[PDB]
């Protein structure tokens, strides 16, 4: 065995309280039953859930169950509680290069919310410093799957923009987006047209906000 | 004479 | 009163015996003492083997250097005084007693271990073996301390190393020395070794099995042949010595001639060479009987289908 | 109480060295195996090294075979991970984990994890840039106001609006690592347009590792 | 679990199914070795399929020019005829056998071996640094072969061999606390030197530390200059003659001094492991399947009364606490009289709930 690859098919999953959650892990080579599952909350260490592909670790609630069929392994959560929203990893420990899966994040589900888009031009201090970073802030949007297109001065900008994503609110359970468009001191003044287009699937049609130099 | 040595 | 050629030949054979016996006994002691992990707890033959090897080595070292200087070359001046003339004889007699008792104790061990192994498992232990070895050495010393009183120095150049006590006591001290050094060891060794050889043949060259290491066994080559050759050699290598020591004192003040004088002066060297041969013979028997011992001794001398799958029912 | 305590993580240069310590408590080094697992920021778990200490064997990942060295102090019941020739790809949170030596190889006990940062950059304070709300361009019912934090390398800088007075859903965002090597984060909040020209909103940006606190105010033009 | 092990013959016509490879030896009875063998009646051509359970002692011979050549001495042999069922002389079917037969069809035939008690467990003797061959020790093996009669030359292509292990686990109820005491009076002493050593528990697990509480009361005029405490493995091996071996697996030499007319009390902790004992050739290890690393051999649990003199390997452990005393009066103080006690203890694995294999292998 050169190096076993553990492939978790669901990279991200959304489910409600009480639903049945099934996460599967595929091994590129037969690793027998030497497979373990781990739960990891944000900022905390991973917690072992099951081992030997079926055995439940002490203290783990009976909701979690593991099962092996062939070279594949499956972790099932019955009656998904609000405490079960975390990232789950499958690990094989049959060869000393023990390998983990890429992880499966379990999210909460509710009604789809429409994003709200705001555009903030760079301040005078930013222009005076020498670097311009115009940002468009995307407010609450449930699906979490969106994109940012600038098309500043009728020219699309890509390969430099960076996007930030916050986690679900502890009560609202909705995300937010903040994208930064890098620009230079001369680049900001050269082009007087800026925009931020949203490719969110929640809205029926794309929503675009446009801005111009000197606008309040 | 005698062997003298034992 | 000896020819130069005879003295030269005796000196040469004595030096060859010295080197052979010293090397063999020292390497034997190292082999028996060079232990590894997982020491056996029910085997005690190595203790007796080491005791006998040490006895032979002490005989060699405390016999040849002193004897060759004065007795072999019929030197008239005894190079020491009275303390030396007593101590050398005491040490020599202690060495002979230790050798005889060590061979007898080895015969007793082997037989206990062969005839009644299950009895000897509890009857014989390492602590008991050490106690027995110390007891036989102390008995050898306590039997040889008579020689301290018997021997002395006289004048008759002219330093004389002779038993200075009256011949009446000498003829009885030599008698008891010969008895306890030859006759009892002779009967014990002969009887026990003959019984062991007979038992080996009825129960069956690779006739025996010995667990030298955990899960490792070895065969005992030439068992009965060596078991009888040891008795034959002890008879040959000792009986002339004791017969000479007896005839030195059991002859009256008659039948004394220069012919008998020279005969004694030559028979002394002959019988002492025969006596010294036994001090070298033992490691040779050890090598040709035990393969593992021979291997370690020579090393020290040189260094000196398908595959199982899985499924579900 | 079975636990593992980690220490020795922090800032390194791309080529420096570190030693991590796992103070084991509640179990022996001969009935347990000690493993090191790192998690790069935003990535998953990756096993690094392991020590058995009963069979006297040590294992390493193929990417850290020569640079990393794992060892255990039996008397102190402490395992060590000495990492040399550190690279930027070694930036991660390193956990020391335990497994049964006999008849088990899953990780049942984990440490809290020590973050290890490897970059050429140095500690630097932030520079706040106000984000003036565009009432002529923002269609939200409540006006959106934010502040920009840029060029701060060390541990994340705390940002508070009006010294924590604002409770209108302040959305702080995780800092991203720019090409230069310095982090940048933005904090936004939706405020009703009624108090746009009356209520002054000040975002307090306090950076403890750099000891640089800057206060800024945002007001629409 | 529901998993099974299968192994086929070189020609592929014969295959053996086992639900386990380690069988627990409870002190009264052992786990039955029940399995299923799948045959090819169109290929046998009026032949028979025999399954054999063999307990064998593998040993080497040092009086040989060839190195790494070993023998086998059978300690227990059992035979069953499988493809033609016995005339109602067939063991009852276990549930695993039912599942295997229903899964495999009509050409699957069961076999069951009942290992009698007082038989040796699987123990492997540690080979030396220079040893190229098969490790010595006692192991069990299941072999199925197609043959016309039992007394025939077995062909390699028509037979399949499977190594199995007989194991024991730590008793649930701990025994009395191991306590040893001694009183020593020297030659010109007339006063007693008292030594009291004890262990914290009677049963220990592999990799678990051992605590020795040593209390020395020196009422004599001699000085204890060094305290030696070691854990020793005892191997009672009966292959052709009874032999006992002793091996220290953990040592602790302490330069602790006890003055005359003084009292001493200390606790010492020791842990036997294999990493520092790999050079000791012949050391008893737990039974191996092929070559994998195993811990030190577990303590062999014998019957309640007598039932000794087993023809395999019996493993036990003791803690020896030795006090060395500066002898004076007759020697030059180079040697030292030793006062020692021994504490026997049990060193085994706890009762598990799954397969022992850790599944860790590069
Ligand atoms: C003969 C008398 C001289 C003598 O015996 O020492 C030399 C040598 C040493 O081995 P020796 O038999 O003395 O063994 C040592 C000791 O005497 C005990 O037998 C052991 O303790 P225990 O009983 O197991 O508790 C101890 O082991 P440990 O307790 O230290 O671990 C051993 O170190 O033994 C030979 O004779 C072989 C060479 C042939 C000459
Ligand atoms: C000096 O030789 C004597 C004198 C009196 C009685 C017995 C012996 C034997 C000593 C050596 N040898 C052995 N004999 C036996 C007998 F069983 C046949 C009695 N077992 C041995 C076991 C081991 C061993 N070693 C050399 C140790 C290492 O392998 C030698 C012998 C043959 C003669």
């Amino acid at each position: 065995a050169s190096d076993i690859q553990m492939t978790q098919s669901p990279s991200s999953l959304s489910a409600s309280v009480g639903d049945r959650v099934t996460i599967t892990c595929r091994a590129s080579q037969s690793v027998s039953s030497a497979v373990a599952w781990y739960q990891q909350k944000p900022g905390k260490a991973p917690k072992l859930l099951i081992y030997s592909a079926s055995s439940l670790y002490s203290g783990v609630p009976s909701r979690f169950s593991g099962s092996r069929s062939g070279t594949d392994f499956t972790l099932t959560i019955s009656s998904l509680q609000p405490e079960d929203f975390a990232t789950y990893y499958c690990q094989q420990y049959k060869y000393v290069p023990v390998t983990f899966g890429q992880g499966t994040k379990v999210e909460i589900k509710r009604t789809v919310a429409a994003p709200s888009v705001f555009i903030f031009p760079p301040s005078d201090s930013q222009l005076k410093s020498g670097t311009a970073s115009v940002v468009c802030l995307l407010n609450n949007f449930y699906p979490r799957e969106a994109k940012v297109q600038w098309k500043v001065d009728n020219a699309l900008q890509s390969g430099n923009s960076q996007e930030s994503v916050t986690e679900q609110d502890s009560k609202d359970s909705t995300y937010s987006l903040s994208s930064t468009l890098t620009l230079s001191k001369a680049d900001y003044e050269k082009h007087k047209v800026y925009a931020c287009e949203v490719t969110h699937q929640g809205l029926s049609s794309p929503v675009t906000k446009s801005f111009n130099r000197g606008e309040c | 004479r005698r062997p003298y040595i034992l | 009163n000896t020819d130069i050629y005879s003295k030269v030949l005796v000196t040469a054979v004595y030096l060859a015996l010295f080197v052979v016996g010293t090397v063999g006994n020292t390497v034997t002691a190292f082999t028996l003492a060079r232990k590894k992990s997982l020491q056996s707890l029910q085997s005690t033959v190595h203790y007796h083997l080491g005791s006998l090897a040490l006895s032979d080595l002490l005989t060699l070292l405390l016999a040849m250097p002193v004897e060759l200087y004065n007795f072999i070359w019929v030197h008239h001046p005894w190079a020491f005084g009275d303390a030396g003339c007593r101590g050398y004889y005491f040490l020599r007699d202690a060495c002979t007693y230790a050798t005889a008792l060590n061979v007898a104790s080895l015969s007793v061990e082997r037989y206990l271990a062969i005839c009644h192994p299950f009895k000897a498992k509890t009857l014989m232990s390492r602590s008991r073996t050490k106690k027995f070895i110390s007891a036989i050495w102390l008995a050898s010393a306590l039997l040889a301390v008579p020689m301290l009183f018997t021997m002395g120095e006289q004048n008759r150049g002219g330093l004389v190393c002779t038993p200075t006590i009256h011949t009446a006591t000498v003829k009885v001290v030599i008698q008891v020395n010969t008895f306890m050094s030859f006759i009892f060891p002779m009967v014990v060794i002969s009887v026990l070794n003959t019984i062991i050889a007979n038992k080996l043949t009825v129960m069956v060259h690779s006739t025996f099995s010995m667990a030298i290491e955990p899960g490792r066994v070895q065969a005992l080559r030439h068992g009965v042949r060596v078991l009888r050759a040891v008795v034959i050699a002890f008879v040959v290598c000792w009986l002339p010595y004791h017969v000479r020591r007896l005839m030195f004192c059991y002859i009256s003040d008659e039948q004394w001639t220069p012919f008998l004088y020279d005969f004694y002066h030559y028979f002394y060297m002959v019988t002492n060479a025969l006596f010294y041969v036994s001090s070298t013979i033992n490691p040779i028997l050890y090598n040709l009987v035990s393969a593992n011992f021979r291997h370690i001794f020579l090393a020290t001398l040189a260094c000196l289908s398908n595959h199982t799958l899985s499924s579900n029912a | 109480e079975v636990q593992l305590v980690e220490s020795g993580g922090g800032l390194v240069q791309p080529g420096g060295s570190l030693r991590l310590s796992c103070a084991a408590s509640g179990f022996n080094v001969y009935s347990s195996s000690i493993h090191w697992v790192r998690q790069a920021p935003g990535k998953g778990l990756e096993w690094v090294a392991s020590i058995s200490s009963y069979y006297g064997y040590t294992y390493y990942a193929d990417s850290v075979k020569g640079r990393f060295t794992i060892s255990a102090d039996t008397s102190k019941n402490t395992a060590y991970l000495q990492m040399n020739s550190l690279r930027a790809e070694d930036t991660a949170v390193y956990y020391c984990a335990r497994s049964r030596q006999f008849w088990y190889s899953g990780l049942d006990y984990w440490g809290q994890g020590t973050l290890v940062t490897v970059s050429s950059a140095s500690t630097k304070g932030p520079s706040v840039f106000p984000l003036a709300p565009s009432s002529k361009s923002t269609s939200g019912g409540t006006a959106a106001l934010g502040c920009l934090v840029k060029d701060y390398f060390p541990e994340p800088v705390t940002v508070s609006w009006n010294s924590g007075a604002l409770t209108s859903g302040v959305h702080t965002f995780p800092a991203v690592l720019q090409s230069s090597g310095l982090y940048s984060l933005s904090s936004v909040v939706t405020v009703p347009s009624s108090s746009l020209g009356t209520q002054t909103y000040i975002c307090n940006v306090n950076h403890k590792p750099s000891n640089t606190k800057v206060d800024k105010k945002v007001e629409p033009k | 679990g529901t998993r099974v092990f299968k192994k086929a013959s070189p020609n592929g016509k014969l295959t053996v199914y086992l639900g386990k490879r380690d069988f627990v030896d409870h002190i009264d009875l052992v786990d039955p070795v029940d399995g299923v063998v799948l045959v090819d009646p169109e290929y046998l051509k009026e032949r028979r399929v025999y399954v054999t359970l063999t307990c064998a002692f593998r040993y080497g011979r040092e009086d040989l020019d060839v190195l790494g050549l070993t023998f086998r001495k059978d300690l227990f042999v059992a035979n069953v005829q499988s493809f033609p069922p016995a005339p109602e002389d067939k063991k009852p079917l276990t549930r695993l056998q039912e599942r295997l037969i229903k899964k495999l069809g009509e050409h699957a035939y069961p076999f069951t071996f009942e290992i009698p008690p007082n038989l040796p467990c699987s123990v492997t003797l540690q080979p030396g640094p220079e040893d190229t061959g098969k490790a010595c020790g006692v192991d069990y093996e299941v072999k199925a072969f197609c043959a016309e009669n039992l007394e025939e030359k077995i062909h390699k292509r028509n037979s399949v061999r499977l190594v199995i292990r007989k194991v024991q686990y730590a008793p649930e109820r701990p025994g009395p606390q191991p306590t040893a005491e001694t009183t020593r009076q020297f030659l010109m002493s007339d006063k007693p030197l008292h030594l009291e050593a004890s262990l914290d528990k009677e049963i220990y697990y592999h990799g678990e530390p051992i605590s020795v509480n040593v209390h020395v009361t020196n009422n004599t005029n001699k000085t204890v200059k060094k305290i030696k405490i070691s854990v020793r493995q005892y191997a009672d091996i009966c292959l052709f003659n009874t032999a006992q071996y002793k091996c220290p697996v953990a040592m602790e030499e302490a330069d602790d001094t006890v003055a005359p007319s003084s009292t001493f009390c200390k606790v010492y902790t020791l842990t036997p492991f294999l990493a520092n004992n790999r050079e000791k050739r012949g050391l008893a290890l737990d039974g191996k399947l092929k070559h994998e690393d195993t811990n030190l051999a577990s303590s062999t649990l014998l019957r309640e009364g007598a039932n000794r003199e087993i023809l395999g390997i019996i493993v036990s452990y003791k803690v020896k606490v030795k006090l060395v005393v500066s002898r004076g009066g007759l020697l030059g103080d180079l040697a030292s009289s030793d006062v020692a006690v021994e504490l026997p203890f049990t060193l085994m694995h706890p009762k598990p709930k799954e397969e022992p294999p850790h599944r860790e292998v590069p």
